[PDB]
Parts: C-alpha cells; structure tokens; sequence
C-alpha cells in the first residue's frame, strides 16, 4: 500500500526551478490546500459506497482552491500540474486494494503500459549473435498492473533485458476531450488489446468536447464526463461549473474491482462456458 | 426477405437432383426438417426462456443426427459444406424484440481502383469491391452506394460468423486474416465463429485479437474422438447455445443512439 | 489547379491584413519569394541533375531565412504554421515525366454511418465521411461518389506528407495515429514525414511500422542546438532533399499496370 | 553449412506408415531418382549465375520424373510431399552462404518466423508473480535468420523462456497460386513486416490462378512465377509445362544475397543517409 504522489511531486519540483510559481504557491497557499488534500485523502480508510463519496468531496475541494490561482497566475502550468490533479486523486482511491486483492501489486500510478516488441537487426551478424530489439510502450496517466523483465540472447549468449509493465487497468486522464484526443486514444486502445486483451481501459473527463455527430465509442471500454458538461458552457450565461461525480468514480471503482475480481485467461473455462473473456 | 439458406438448398438439391428426390422422399428429409422446424416454431418469442433454447437445441440434435446419416452411408456425393454445412446459420435468424432489419448473411468487405487508362479514368474508372459470402449476418441496417454511375447494393453488419464442425490452428490463422478486413470495413461489428468440436493441433494457445468469441457447441475437447469410430459420442449442449446472446444485446445497444 | 498554398496565403494574408501587407512591402515579402520563385524556374525538368537539385536548396534556404526573421522579430502575432510552415510542402510538386494527375493536398480518409432514425435511413441515411487537411499530397488519380444520392468529391492517394520544423516522441505516436487509418483507405499508399532537425526526447528508438520514411532536411541531430541561442546554426543540405526520389519513382510505377 | 531435407524426411517418413507409397515409391524409383538429385545438388559448390542455373536444371529434372508418378499413382501427396520439393531445393541453394555472409547462420529450412508477443493473465496474482504471456509465429516454407531465447519473470522471479526465430527472409512455396492463397500471404507480410521490418518476403509459385483484375502487390517483396504460365494453360490445346525458370532463382539468389550483405538498422545511418531501410 503505497502512493507516488504526482501531482505533489510536481509542486515540489516546480518551486526551486520556477521563482515566479514558487512565490504564487506560497502567496496563495496551493502548499496548504493541497497537503490539506493529501491528508484528508489519506483518512478515508474504507471503501464502501459513501466513503468513495468523501473522497470525491475531498478532490472537488482542493480543485475550487487551487486550479482558479493556476488558470489566473501561471503560464506554465495548464499541461504542466493541472492534469496530474486526477492522476494523484486515483493514486490514493487505489492506494488499498493490496489487501482487497490478497497480493501485492507493483504498479499504481502513472507508467509505461506494454505494447509491443519487434526485432530491428543492424546487421546479419547482430541478428545471429544478438539481434536488438524494441519495445513500444504508452505513457498513461493511470496503471493497475505488474512489472516483469523480457530477455533475448543470441547465438553469442550475452543477454538484453528490458523492464516492462503489462497493465490490468490502464486511465486516461483530461480536464476536457476533444476528437484528435479521442483518436489518440482510439488508435491506443486498439493496440493496448492486442497487448493485453483483458486489459481494461476508461477515458477520464470532467468536460465533452465532442464533435456533434456520433461519436464511436468501439474498443475504449468507458469513457466518463464527471462533470457531465459540455466545454462549450463554461463561456455561457449562467454558468456554474458542476462537481466531479461521485457516483462515476464509484463506477469506476466497482468496474475496476470486478474486472480485478474476475478470472481472465482460462482454456479449460472456455470449453465449459463457452466464452475467452 | 425470408431466407432459409438451406431449405432454399433443398428446393435446389431436389430440383436439379432427381436421384437426390428419391431420397429425400424415401428417407423423409424434407419431412424431418418440417418436424424439427416445427417443434422450433412451438418455441415463440416469450419463449426465447433458457427452458425454450434448450428444447429448441434437444429439436436441433435429433434432426442434425437424422441429416448427417443421410449424407453418410450411400447417398452419396454432393453432401458436404452444401446441405448439413447450412443448418446452423439459421436458429434464431428473426428476433421480435428491436428487430430493427439486417441486410442478409453477406457483408461488402471494402474497395480497391484498377483503371485501364487516362481517358478510362475520366470517363469511368474501374474499381473492385468485394463482398465475401459468410455463413451468417445480421446488420444494423439503410444503404445504396455510386461511384461514377456504378451502383452497388450496401449491408453495413453488426455481427458476423462462420458455423464449421471442427477448428484446427492453420485454418484459425485464415479466420484471423479474415476478420482483420472486416473490423477495417466495420469498426463496431462483433465477429464470432462458431464449431461444434475443436481440434487444437499444436496445444499452443490461440490468437485472442480481432475475433470477438469463438464458441464451442459441443464443449468436446478434440474432434478425433468423433472422427474415431468408437464408443466415444458427442453431445449439443443447450448452455452453450444460450450464451449466444451476446449478439443480440450488441445488436440491440445500437439502435438507440442517445446520450 | 495551379495549388500555391502558400502565395495564396500570401494573397489572403495581404488582403486581410493592412498592416501585414505595408509589412511584407517594405521587408519585400513577395519581392523576396518572387527572387526565390524566379530562381528555381531556372532549374526546369532536364534540370531534375544532382547539381540541379542543389542549386534549388540553397536558393530555398536564402528565402527560408529571410522568412523566418521577418516573423520572428516584432512583426508579430499570426505567423506560425500558416506562412513559415507552409513553404516546403510544395517545391517540385508538378513533374513532368510521368506526370498523371494527383488530387490535391488532401485526402478522403473513411467513412462511417450516423443515422436518427429507421424513417430516415430508409429516406437517406446519414454518413461521416472523412478527410484531413494534410500538408501535401500527390495521388495516382479519378473521381467523385454518391451515397443514397450524397455525393463527395474523390481523390486517391499515392504519398502523402507532413512537414514539421521538429519531430519529438509523443508527435510521433500519434502521426503513427494517422498513418494507420491512411494504410486501411488506401493499401498501396506511402506516407512520408519531413522535418528538419530531431528531438527524440528518450534516447529510445522509434516506431518503424506504418510510416514508410522519415527525412531529416537538416540531418541536425538536436533542435535544442538550433533553439539554445549560441553558436549552433544548422543548414538545409541538398543530399538529403535529393533522395526524396523515392516518391517520384513510386508514383511512376502504379501508372504502368501491365505484366 | 548443413541441410535439413525437407523432401526426404517425408519420403522417409511415407515408406515406412502407407505400405501403398512404399510399394509405389520403389516400384517407379522415386528413391533413386530422388539420390541422384540430392547428390547432384551437392556437387554445385560454387555461385556464380552459371553455377545457379545448374542447380535449377538439377531441380526440372527431378520434377519430370517424380511428380507423373505422384499426381497418377498417390492419393497422400499433393500437399503431403509435392510442395516439399521446393522447400528442400532452396535448403540446397542456400546451404552454402555462411562462407560468403562471414558467420554461421542456425535457420536456412522451414520454420516458424516470431511475429508478435502478448501478455494473457490467468488472474491478478497470475500477472503480478508471472504473467502467462503468448507468442505467434507463421509456419514459413523456408526461412534464413536466427534464433533467440525470449524470457519473462514475474514478481515471484520464476524464468518463462521461449525458443524463438528472427527471420532474414521468408518464402513461401506453392505449385500454383490462387487469391485466398494470396490473402493468406498479404496478412502474414503485414504481421511479419511489423515483427521483422527488414525480413524479405518472397511468394514462390509455378503457376498463376489469379484473378483477372489488379492483384495487389502492397507489402509482398516479390512474388515469382517460376514456370510463366497460368493455371488454366494445363488442360489447354498444345499445352507443354515449362521449366522453373533459372534467371527467377537466380534473381531471388542475388536479392537475398543483397538484402544480406546491407546494413538494416542504424540510427546514424538514417541521419547522414535520410533512409531508415
């Protein structure tokens, strides 16, 4: 059971190399707000319906602090922590699952999620001796999943050894989406199946930038507006920016529980049921 | 259109046959069929419970047993992937429940150009769409297409699949290439393949992308225990039947588009 | 079509402008373009020599220069990738030789089905039919298509290719993206990338499939030199240029379809 | 500089399960003619054009006087022994390259040429402590490349290793060739192209059944037609067969020779040259 902490990582590495954000989080107390956060986060020990809830309470709180001084005060910081805000909240929502799951899981945070190797020799003698070879991987904002070590030796036996993450789950992480982000992600998931076929895979959204005609939602297992607003509203009249969704993440958080609680790849459970996954 | 694939192929075999009519009559073919496919017509839309599909499957059973025979003892020939290779990509072929339509058990895989000449291309240039004959599909819906002034009549699918009695790896390899085309043409589409036996050559484990499901109706582990002439017996188990519904839910997920 | 894309930019930023367009008449935008645009002429198709190839690049690379310094100065907002990013997708973009066709800078990407309702796909069904706005593109050739009487003017690609001032590892990703839905529409198809100078962030080497070449006109191993204001200038060599023949030659060979 | 001899091994095989081969084999001398080719194959030790066309003359040789008896006298030997034929004349052809390449390559036969590795987890603990992970080959005609020892450990540092083939080239072997043959093969050059970006693919046929219209040639190397007729010729008036033509072997010797004898992958290379392959 333990935590990364991303986004605070960031503050950190932030107010020794940037003196202008370094003075704006201290004359505006992004610091307090968020350890607030990081604690407060950190209380919520259990994980039934209504504690998820204050946990979503929690995240919506440090966001009302902290992300109007970000939008107002800072240059480089829309793509640089804001993001990291979502990846630090799933970091502590799964920080306790070692115990519900009975093993001790590597990989809770953002990292490099397995796709595929191929073998690129230089020449004919590299190939017979040891052929080098490349692993593609995508970063994602947030991964459940192990790590291991691949390995390749030639006829000349020395060996190449590459650590690689092979992801139970894998989330991606916006403050609004549009297409050309969707298609990022449509072109990802094809190939994360391929990886790893029961690997579950959601897009994580406060607001809808989506281009008017149906959108296709194949092969991307869910894709979540927690705000459940469109983009195209926070320039509008009357507008008051909604909380993120509680009843979501608990989705989110059951969905992922019961794909984590399931039986994946079985030949013998294929004869007697029928279906691979 | 009301398509009985192989019923179709009976109005063809007796038409063309004479000697193969004979049979039929003498060994009660179109008889068993229409005692099978009424026991099924029996089994309604209320009755499509997990009661239902299991009497319908126990129906299927004693009249594939009776076909099979028919085509293996001495009568004779032209009996393979044409008559009892057609039974099983019917069932259930008309839901109630949404049926919005389908457009048949065919599906346009994609296109590719191929003109002669400069003046042929200005005129009207040559192209080349395909479409494979696939054991059965249902479609969302609905379109033609135009191009140049040529027209071509399109089926956009929902699910697709082949029914064979037995799969072996160099074959699923083929099915693998076959179903690559199809999500290009189709993103959404579900692909099944459907056997009853499976004969797994290597033990090595097989090629989980781009097909949706494979599944087994008899659940039996190797097909040389059918092929074998011995006490060793098959069965058409109704559980495996009744998890294809998966298609029917897809299917149905589709047609309402909202939020 | 005679297609400069970026003379006609010229043309609109000039119109639009005002203080743009006193802008490009003392810094001599169009004078400087026109001297560039002159000298090139004088490379005509016997001159498609080495020497020839060169000759042209180094003219190309006195205009560059003097482009770029008039948008990085004071003088001064909306000069991005609109004028500077828009002058080397066009060089020797009529042949001669072979010379077919083409259809233009873009291309019909795909389609999908988007219909309200049962009523209305009977009545006409709607459609999404893509196409991106890519740099340049050079096809074999031609039409247009018509779908339930909606009609879309169509071109096929033989290369296609962006041009960037540099490639970093999360660009390449999803330009990998792009590539593969070009692949699916049309097989044969060669996508190129061409940048200038490389920013491989993670030393890490770089996604082989799909892409069919990647070209560095500068052959400058870091854009950090070139952005780190010092000593380091980078230079745009003709060799590299030069080998961009590939196209050329690939073009040439679908328009002879014999044995 | 081995051989594996694909033909005679099935010959071997044949003369001892199916007594009616086995009469048949010795009755009409498929045996003998079969000794005088593979020893007549041997003696061409040198490889020059000449050389090769030699070993070609060899190959029609044998064919003319085995296949009559296969296609009149055998009911299991169309694609039982007949396609063998081929495949152990290229085992011939090549046997002599570790001379002239500078290092012993293991794979110059059929094979199964690696295409792509994929993680499949039984379960959570499963893909934390060692993940169950699947590699996909094609059966390749014959290949020349090297082997490789693939290795995956969990958490739970128990080693996975599989002997796995980096192909160089891989050539497929048909007496003739029709289009769901060829679909076959254009799937296999993309998922090899994507395994392998710099393996050569060469499709190696007699006779063409194809159909009509523009084949695509989009991703197979080289397709040859070693006899330049189609299919539809042999019931045809006043038809004779052909021999396999020697400049097409020829040819394929030389490309392979070539594509041995380059550099495949450098990134300094790419730089100062432009050109990735």
């Amino acid at each position: 059971n333990p935590l990364v902490y991303t986004h605070g990582g960031k503050l950190e590495r932030k107010s020794k190399k940037d003196k202008t954000a370094s003075k704006v989080f201290e004359e505006f107390g992004v610091m307090e707000a968020y350890n607030c956060w990081k604690e407060a986060s950190l209380c919520i020990q259990q994980r039934d319906k209504d504690s998820v809830l204050k946990l979503v309470a929690a995240l919506n709180t440090y966001k009302d602090a902290v992300e109007p001084i970000f939008d107002s005060r800072l240059n480089s910081a829309q793509e640089v922590l804001q993001p990291s805000i979502l990846e630090e909240f799933f970091e502590y929502l799964f920080s306790r699952i070692d115990s519900i799951v009975g093993v001790n899981i590597p990989i809770r945070h953002p990292a490099k999620g397995y796709l595929s190797l191929s073998f690129n020799p230089h020449n004919i003698e590299t190939l017979i001796q040891s052929p080098e070879y490349t692993v593609r991987a995508k970063d994602h904002d947030f991964i459940i999943g192990g790590s291991a070590k691949l390995t390749i030796q030639g006829h000349g036996g020395e060996g190449e050894t590459t650590n690689i993450v092979v992801p139970a789950v894998a989330i991606e992480c916006k403050r609004y989406l549009e297409r050309n982000m969707l298609d990022e992600c449509a072109g990802t998931a094809e190939r994360l199946k391929r990886a790893t076929p029961y690997c579950l895979y959601f897009v994580v959204a406060e607001y809808l930038k989506l281009d008017d005609g149906a959108p296709e939602l194949t092969e991307i297992d869910e894709i979540y507006i927690l705000r459940h607003q469109r983009n195209s509203e926070r320039n509008k009249p009357g507008f008051k920016p909604n909380p993120i969704d509680g009843e979501l993440i608990w989705d989110l958080y059951q969905e992922v529980m019961n794909h984590l609680g399931k039986i994946w790849w079985d030949p013998n459970s294929a004869l007697q049921r029928g279906k691979v996954f | 259109f009301f398509i009985y694939e192989q019923l179709s192929h009976k109005k063809n075999l007796e038409q063309k046959g004479k000697n193969a009519f004979d049979e039929e009559t003498e060994e009660l073919v179109r008889q068993a069929k229409s005692g099978y496919h009424a026991f099924i017509e029996g089994i309604n839309y209320d009755e499509v419970t997990k009661l239902d599909l299991n009497s319908s499957v126990a129906a299927l059973e004693d009249y594939i047993s009776i076909a099979k025979e028919i085509e293996k003892k001495h009568k004779m020939f032209n009996w393979r992937s044409d008559y009892a290779g057609s039974i099983i990509p019917e069932f259930l072929y008309r839901i109630v429940h949404v049926a919005t339509v389908k457009a048949g058990l065919k599906p346009i895989f994609s296109t590719r150009n191929t003109i002669i000449e400069i003046s042929g291309a200005a005129h009207r240039e040559g192209l080349q769409i395909r479409r494979k004959n696939e054991d059965f599909a249902l479609g969302f819906h609905e379109v033609d297409v135009k191009i140049a002034s040529e027209s071509h009549r399109v089926i956009s699918l929902a699910v697709a699949c082949e029914v064979k009695t037995n799969i072996d790896k160099n074959k699923l390899n083929g099915l693998d290439f076959s179903a690559e085309r199809m999500k290009r043409t189709y993103p959404g589409s579900a692909y099944f393949l459907i056997t009853e036996t499976l004969d797994f050559s290597p033990d090595e484990n097989h090629s989980s992308g781009l097909i949706d499901e494979i599944y087994v109706l008899r659940k039996q582990v190797r097909t040389k225990n059918r092929v074998q002439k011995a006490p060793l017996c098959p069965s058409v188990f109704a559980e495996l039947l009744e998890d294809i519904l998966e298609i029917s839910y897809r299917a149905s997920n589709v047609k309402g588009h909202v939020y």
